[PDB]
């Protein structure tokens, strides 16, 4: 059955799916567990990096697209490298054409096409990446769960790699609490570390295994790792 | 490279208190033929902008395409179109700056004379300049053709820098917009005594005025003058 559909992403199984699309949401769930939320004035991102050896470094998980915008990732490195340089020049162009900041809504529309377009053309494959935008426009704080099938979906919490249900629950309990926490970033940034400590199964989370990233109304993207994560250990 | 047909002379505008004045005789010339003179040179984009076009008018209207183009995909995928992500006067000047320097660039100019007339979502006047050249400027005070000659040193009486912006009233800054019309009317050969006016304030929003007349006119003085020099009668 499955054998015989899932040789590109051109053809459409008999119940209608899409199998390489399919196998490409597999590499995020193989991938090492992310966090995002946020509240009225800050948007968080908590991302566990993983290593391959004790004698190897951590290999990073967030990348900022503007001053205003970032994203993380789960899966494929270089497929988040093409998506974030992508939205890094959509971004700019809305910045040199119109002098206007993106809006993080119609960055996940821009997402959405450019993975729609690997879907549907032979030879093509889809992104084998999940990614977690967040970012402070017009409208106010945001977060928007890219995934490789086109969907994208904005929501105030949500986590996607290897164990990621146990985040999803939390952040789903947890729902009314944080979204009330306006104008304290630090308060905002351990409700995250208590959501991605739910996921945790093999190890502690510790000073170079952390990355956590932020943006809202006076505050520009910026990204903390190693020392900079040390007090929400 | 090209040269322009028809042509809509000066397009005059100032700075108050509360927000921009600008205005636009109804002529579109035909060399030294006054040919057509139902033209509408103000071009008013959503509630918060109006755009002053001067120089050939088969450009103008493919700018005015433009800009109804702009509206029509803001609105798209965009819930706030109406709200916080409505087109904003820096937005529209932007992007018509970029067009401009883009067209000199290609030698395929767009033979115009633009000043961009607006209210800020925060509150802040709007006026900047862009030309076929593709130069840009602001000032409190701005106008393109004749109107930089002889109606700019007669609106800098009233605002001769950034400081006297919130002493000008409304009925001192149009009062001084339609003494520079009729002065226009007076020295320009490619000028029309029908024109339109425009105000655009934070308070009372966008009010367009059209049909109007230049009134008041001293010519009671040439039945003494007679001759050039030595004739008596």
């Amino acid at each position: 059955f499955r054998n015989n559909y899932d040789g590109d992403t051109v053809t459409f199984s008999p119940t209608g799916r899409l199998f390489q699309v399919e196998y490409a949401l597999e590499a995020i769930k193989q991938g090492s567990v992310t966090v995002g939320l946020r509240s009225n004035t800050h948007a968080v991102l908590v991302a566990l990096k993983r290593n391959a050896d004790e004698l190897s470094s951590y290999q990073k998980k967030i990348i900022k697209c503007d001053e205003h915008m970032g994203l993380s990732l789960a899966g494929l490195a270089p497929d988040a490298r093409v998506l974030s340089n992508y939205l890094r020049q959509q971004c700019n162009y809305s910045s040199l054409v119109f002098n206007r900041k993106l809006a993080v809504e119609r960055a996940g529309h821009l997402l959405c096409d450019k993975a729609q377009k690997n879907t549907q053309s032979y030879g093509g494959r889809p992104y084998g990446v999940g990614l977690l935008i967040i970012g402070y426009d017009k409208s106010g704080a945001h977060l928007l769960e890219f995934q490789p099938s086109g969907n994208v979906t904005e929501l105030y919490g949500t986590a996607i790699g290897a164990r990621s249900q146990g985040a999803k629950t939390y952040l789903e309990r947890t729902l009314d609490t944080f979204i009330k926490i306006d104008g304290n970033p630090d308060e905002l940034i351990k409700a995250g570390v208590e959501a991605i400590s739910q996921s945790l199964r093999d190890e502690s989370l510790t000073v170079d295994n952390l990355s956590i990233a932020i943006v809202g109304k006076d505050t520009p993207f910026t990204i903390y790792d190693g020392e900079a994560v040390a007090k929400y250990i | 490279t090209q040269q322009p047909i028809v042509t809509g002379t000066s397009v005059i505008s100032m700075k108050y208190d509360n927000g921009v004045i600008i205005a636009a005789d109804n002529l579109g010339s035909y060399g030294s033929l006054l040919r057509f003179n139902g033209v509408e040179r103000l071009i008013p984009v959503g509630d918060n902008t109006v755009v002053g076009i001067s120089g050939d008018i088969s450009d103008m209207q493919h700018i005015e395409r433009l800009l109804k183009d702009l509206v029509t995909e803001n609105a798209y995928d965009n819930p706030l179109a109406d709200a916080e992500e409505a087109l904003e006067p820096s937005y529209i000047f932007e992007y018509l700056a970029t067009v401009m320097y883009q067209r000199r660039s290609k030698m395929n100019p767009l033979w115009n004379a633009i000043i961009v007339a607006g209210v800020q979502s925060n509150g802040d006047q709007f006026l900047r300049y862009v030309n076929l050249l593709g130069v840009t400027y602001s000032s409190p005070t701005l106008a393109t053709g004749f109107g930089a000659h002889m109606a700019n040193p007669l609106l800098r009486k009233v605002v001769d820098r950034e400081s006297d912006i919130p002493k000008t009233t409304v009925q001192v800054a149009e009062e001084a917009i339609v003494n520079a019309m009729r002065v226009l009317y007076y020295r320009d050969a490619r000028s029309s005594r029908n024109f339109s006016l425009a105000i655009i304030d934070k308070n009372t929003g966008l009010t367009f005025k059209k049909n109007l007349q230049v009134e008041n006119m001293k010519w009671d003085f040439a039945k003494d003058i007679k001759g050039y020099g030595t004739q008596k009668i």
